[PDB]
C-alpha cells in the first residue's frame, strides 16, 4: 500500500490533492496552478525530483511569495513528524523484544529522507544561483545559515556541511579551450597607438572580434533578477536591471556610432568606403554568430539618416548589398529566420536580447497572477513556467565562451565610445538627419562635392584572417 | 486574396502599452497569452464588411533600444501612437514619435491614430480634452482604451485601418 | 533540433559534476560540493545536426542511493563514470548498470563507460580492465579529465550518437 502520512493538522503538506488546491496540465505531472503549500510540496516531492521545477520556482516565486515566507515554508516542510509504533512493534516491546519498526523505517527511507534532501537541494540552488535575495536582506541570510547549521543527524550531514561552506564562500565572492585563439589582426593603427584608432584604421576583423567579446560579456552578465517582474521597464529600472541596461546602451551607442561615421564622412567616395567597411564588419559578426552585432549594423543601415543616401547606395557592390539583405532578412516576419538560425548554430553566439524582453513582458502582462477555482485563488504557475522557459533559454546561451583573445586597448576604445558626446538624444539624432540632408540634399537640389577628410589609404584589408607562423 | 495591413504600435514603456495588442489578439474571452507562438500577432478581421488580415508589430519592452526605432517603424503602413492617461511624460513623448514616423516614412501624412490607454486605477493626469486637442492639431483620430476591460481596443485598430483605406 | 536526455551517474567524488561543468562552461571546479540533483542544457552541433542536450547530474553519495529510479526512468542515455585512481568507484559501476537495466526494463540502454581523472599519474584501474567491462556491456570506454578537458566532448557526444542510433 502507499505509505501513511502525518495528519494534515500537524503537518500541512499532507493535505490530499484536490482541484481546490492544485490543478495539473493535461512522465511527471506538470502543474498549471496551485496554492503555495501545494507548489512547495511538489517542489520537494517524495516520489521524484524535478530540477526544472526548482529552477522555475526559484526564478519566479517572488511574484507570489516573499523570500522570508518561502524560507519559513521550506523549514516547515523539512520538519516531518515520524509515525508512532505499530501494533506489531507494540507487541514486540511488550515482550521485551526489539521491534522491527518496518513502517517507520520505510517512512524514513521513502518519505522523510527524500523530502528533506529535496528541501536542502532547494536551499543549495537558492544560495548558488539566486543569492541576490540574501545580498538584499541580511536577516534572510542569517536565518538560512541558522537553519542549515542546526540540521542534525547523519543522513543529511554531508550536504549540510557542504551548504554551510557554499554560503560562506558566496558571502565573500577560469576558462580552458579545445584550441588556441587566432592571432590579433592589425591594419593602419598599430599596437599601443590608441590615439589613431577609428573605424577605418583598426582591422575590420579585429573590430568585429573585440566588439563580439564585449557584447558577449555584456550578454553573459544579465541575471534573471533583472528580468522577472518586468522590472527593466519600471521606475526603478536603473537599480534593478543595471547589466541589462548597460548592454542595451552599448548596442545603441554602436548603432549611433556607425550612423555618425557614415554621415560625418561628407566626401562621397570616402563615405562609400565607410559603408563598405561597416558591411565587412557585419560579415564577420555573422561568422561569429554575434547576432546583437548583426542587428546593430542593420539598425544603422535602415536608420533615417543612412537609408536615404541614394548616391552612396549606388556605389556599394552587389555582393555587399546581398550580405546586408540576408542580415535584414533575419528580422523579417517577426524575426522568423533569426529565431531558426539561433536554434541551428553551434555556440558561442550573442543573441539579440530585445525579443526575449518583449516575450517576457507580454507573458507577464497577458496572463493572470491567479486562477479562481471553486471559490479559491490558486497561483497561476503556468505563467511563471513560461517566463522561466525564456530565462532558461537566455542562460543556455550564456554558458559558452568565445575563443578570442582580448586586445585591452581596442576593448577600451569601444567601451569608451560616446558618439552623442554631451548632446541629448533628440538633438543628436536631428543632427545626424540634418547631416544626411547636407551631404545628399533632397531632389531637385544639386549634389554638392566635399573634400576628403582621411589622409590614409581607404582600401580594406578584407575580412579573411591571416596566419603567420 | 485579402489585404494585409502592417500596423506598428509605438509609445513610452512601463505604462501598459502591450495590453492593447494582447487584448485585441487574445482569445478575446480567455485571459491568456503565449507571445512566442507563430502568429500571436496576426488576426483576420472584418472591417466595414471587408475581410482583411492585421499583422501587428508591438515591440513593448524594447524601448531602451532607441536606435532601432527606425528599423522597426520602417516595416509599418499605419501607426498606433499610445500614451498612458496617468503618465503625462508619455503624452509629451508623442510629438517626437510622430516626427520620427514622418521621417522614416518620408511623408507628412502617414496613417496614424492617437491612443490614450487607461492601464490602472491610479489618477488620470491627461484629460481627454487635452488629448483630443493634440489629435486635432495633427489631423488624426483619438481613441481611448482600457487595459483591463477591452473597451476601445477594436475601435483603435479599426479606426487605423480606415485611415489607411482612406489615405 | 532533437532533444537528448543524458544522465551522469557513478560513485561520489568521481567527477560527474566537474565533467558536466567543463562541458557546459569550459571551467574546472576544484571544490568537492556533493550533488543532490542538478540539470543543465546545451545546444550543440554533433555530426552536422544541431541538438539540445538536457544533462542530469546525479548524486553519488550513498545516502541518496534510494532515490535513483526516478531519474533513471526519464533518462535516454547514461554516462557511467568512475575515477581511474579509485578502484571502489570502478567496482560500483556494475551496480549502476544493473539498476538502469532493471528500471528501464531493457538490456539495450544507450551508455558510455567513462574513466575520469586521467590527468592523474597514480592510476589504480588499468585501461584494459575497464575496456573489458565495456565490451561485456556492448558500449564504448572513454577516458576523460574534467581538469584538462581531455576526452570530455568525446564522452558526451559519443553518448548522443548511441541514443541517435538506438
Ligand atoms: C547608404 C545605404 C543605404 C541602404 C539602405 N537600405 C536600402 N536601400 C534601398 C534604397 C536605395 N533607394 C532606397 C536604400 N534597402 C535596405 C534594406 N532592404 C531590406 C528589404 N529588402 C527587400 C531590400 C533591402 C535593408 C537595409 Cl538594413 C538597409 C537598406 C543600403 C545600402 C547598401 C547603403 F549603402
Ligand atoms: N585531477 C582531477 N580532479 C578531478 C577531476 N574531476 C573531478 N575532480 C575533483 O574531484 C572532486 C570531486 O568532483 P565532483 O565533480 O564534485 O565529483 P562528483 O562525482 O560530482 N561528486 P558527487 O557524487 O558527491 O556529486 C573535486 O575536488 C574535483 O575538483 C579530474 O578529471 N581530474
Ligand atoms: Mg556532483
Ligand atoms: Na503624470
Amino acid at each position: 500500500g502507499q505509505m501513511r502520512l502525518p495528519s494534515a493538522d500537524v503537518y500541512r503538506f499532507a493535505e490530499p490533492d484536490s482541484e481546490e488546491n492544485i490543478i495539473f496540465e493535461e512522465g511527471i505531472p506538470i502543474i498549471k496552478a496551485g496554492t503555495v503549500i501545494k507548489l512547495i510540496e511538489r517542489l520537494t516531492y517524495h516520489m521524484y525530483a524535478d530540477p526544472n521545477f526548482v529552477r522555475t520556482f526559484l526564478t519566479t516565486y517572488r511574484s507570489f511569495c516573499k523570500p522570508q515566507e518561502l524560507l519559513s515554508l521550506i523549514i516547515e516542510r523539512f520538519e516531518i513528524p515520524e509515525p508512532e509504533p505499530t501494533e506489531a512493534d507494540r507487541i514486540a516491546i511488550e515482550n521485551g523484544d526489539q521491534p522491527l519498526s518496518a513502517e517507520l523505517k520505510r517512512f524514513r527511507k521513502e518519505y522523510i529522507q527524500p523530502v528533506q534532501l529535496r528541501v536542502l537541494n532547494v536551499c543549495r540552488h537558492w544560495v548558488e544561483h539566486h543569492f541576490y535575495d540574501f545580498e538584499r536582506d541580511a536577516y534572510l541570510l542569517q536565518r538560512m545559515e541558522e537553519f542549515i547549521g542546526t540540521v542534525r543527524g547523519k543522513a543529511m550531514k554531508k550536504w549540510v556541511e557542504s551548504i554551510t561552506k557554499i554560503i560562506q564562500r558566496k558571502k565573500i565572492a577560469n576558462i580552458t579551450f579545445q584550441s588556441s585563439p587566432p592571432t590579433v589582426e592589425w591594419h593602419i593603427s598599430r599596437p599601443g597607438h590608441i590615439e589613431t584608432f577609428d573605424l577605418l584604421t583598426l582591422h575590420p576583423i579585429e573590430i568585429a572580434r573585440q566588439l563580439t567579446l564585449l557584447e558577449s560579456d555584456l550578454y553573459r552578465a544579465v541575471q534573471p533578477s533583472e528580468l522577472v517582474g518586468s522590472v527593466w521597464t519600471k521606475e526603478d529600472k536603473e537599480i534593478n536591471s543595471p547589466n541589462l541596461l548597460k548592454m542595451i546602451r552599448h548596442t545603441t551607442n554602436l548603432t549611433l556610432w556607425f550612423e555618425k561615421c557614415i554621415v560625418e564622412t561628407e566626401n562621397l567616395e570616402e563615405r562609400v568606403a565607410v559603408v563598405s567597411r561597416i558591411i565587412e564588419i557585419l560579415q564577420v559578426f555573422q561568422e561569429l554568430n554575434n547576432f546583437n552585432g548583426v542587428l546593430e549594423v542593420v539598425s544603422a543601415m535602415n536608420s533615417s539618416p543612412v537609408y536615404r543616401l541614394d548616391h552612396t547606395f549606388e556605389q556599394i557592390p552587389s555582393r555587399q548589398k546581398k550580405i546586408l539583405e540576408e542580415a535584414h532578412e533575419l528580422s523579417e516576419d517577426h524575426y522568423k529566420k533569426y529565431l531558426a538560425k539561433l536554434r541551428s548554430i553551434n555556440p558561442p553566439c550573442v543573441p539579440f536580447f530585445g525579443i526575449y524582453l518583449t516575450n517576457i513582458l507580454k507573458t507577464e502582462e497577458g496572463n493572470p497572477e491567479v486562477l479562481k477555482r471553486h471559490g479559491k485563488e490558486l497561483i497561476n504557475f503556468s505563467k511563471r513556467r513560461k517566463v522561466a522557459e525564456i530565462t532558461g533559454e537566455i542562460q543556455q546561451y550564456q554558458n559558452q565562451p568565445y575563443c578570442l583573445r582580448v586586445e585591452s586597448d581596442i576593448k577600451r576604445f569601444f567601451e569608451n565610445l560616446n558618439p552623442m558626446g554631451n548632446s541629448m538624444e533628440k538633438e543628436f539624432t536631428d543632427y545626424l538627419f540634418n547631416k544626411s540632408l547636407e551631404i545628399e540634399p533632397r531632389n531637385p537640389k544639386p549634389l554638392p562635392r566635399f573634400p576628403k577628410k582621411y589622409s590614409y589609404p581607404l582600401k580594406s584589408p578584407g575580412v579573411r584572417p591571416s596566419n603567420p607562423r | 486574396g485579402m489585404t494585409e495591413y502592417k500596423l506598428v504600435v509605438v509609445g513610452a514603456g512601463g505604462v501598459g502599452k502591450s495590453a492593447l495588442t494582447i487584448q485585441l489578439i487574445q482569445n478575446h474571452f480567455v485571459d491568456e497569452y503565449d507571445p512566442t507562438i507563430e502568429d500571436s500577432y496576426r488576426k483576420q478581421v472584418v472591417i466595414d464588411g471587408e475581410t482583411c488580415l492585421l499583422d501587428i508589430l508591438d515591440t513593448a519592452g524594447q524601448e531602451e533600444y532607441s536606435a532601432m526605432r527606425d528599423q522597426y517603424m520602417r516595416t509599418g503602413e499605419g501607426f498606433l501612437c499610445v500614451f498612458a492617461i496617468n503618465n503625462t511624460k508619455s503624452f509629451e513623448d508623442i510629438h517626437q514619435y510622430r516626427e520620427q514616423i514622418k521621417r522614416v516614412k518620408d511623408s507628412d501624412d502617414v496613417p496614424m491614430v492617437l491612443v490614450g490607454n487607461k492601464c490602472d486605477l491610479a489618477a488620470r493626469t491627461v484629460e481627454s480634452r487635452q488629448a483630443q486637442d493634440l489629435a486635432r492639431s495633427y489631423g488624426i483620430p483619438y481613441i481611448e482604451t482600457s487595459a483591463k476591460t477591452r473597451q476601445g481596443v477594436e475601435d483603435a485598430f479599426y479606426t487605423l485601418v480606415r485611415e489607411i483605406r482612406q489615405h
